[PDB]
C-alpha cells in the first residue's frame, strides 16, 4: 500500500467532511491539486533545522 | 539571502573528527550561502539519500 507508484492518497470519507472546513489546505488536497505541491514546497523551510531551532525558545 | 535555501545535507565518516570538522565547516558555509544545510555521519543516511538538492560526502 505504501509503494507510491502504485497507490496514493485518498480522501477517506471522514477527511472529505473534514474538507468543508480543511478546504484545499495540505491536509484534504489531492496530490494533483496544484495547491498541494505549491504549499509543500512553500512550507517545507518552516520545518527545516535552523526553523526548529528558532521555534525551540 | 534566504530561499537557498536549497537544501544541502552533508554526511561524514570520521573516527577522529577531521572529517567531521571538515563537513560541520561546510554547513557552516553552506548557511552564509543560503542553502538549508544537514550535518549527520554516513552510516545513519544509509539508503536515506536525498533525492533533492545536494549531497556532500
Amino acid at each position: 500500500a505504501c509503494d507510491e507508484s502504485r497507490f496514493d492518497k485518498n480522501l477517506s470519507q471522514a477527511l472529505k467532511f473534514v474538507r468543508d472546513f480543511f478546504g484545499d489546505g495540505l491536509f484534504t488536497s489531492w496530490t494533483h491539486e496544484k495547491n498541494w505541491k505549491k504549499a509543500h514546497n512553500i512550507l517545507l523551510p518552516s520545518f527545516s533545522q535552523q526553523a526548529m531551532k528558532g521555534y525551540h525558545a | 539571502e534566504n530561499a537557498h535555501n536549497t537544501p544541502l545535507l552533508v554526511l561524514y565518516g570520521s573516527n577522529m573528527g577531521t572529517a567531521e570538522g571538515t563537513a560541520r565547516d561546510l554547513a557552516d558555509i553552506a548557511m552564509s550561502k543560503g542553502f538549508a544545510p544537514q550535518v549527520a555521519t554516513l552510516d545513519s543516511h544509509a539508503g536515506n539519500l536525498p533525492r533533492e538538492g545536494a549531497v556532500l560526502i
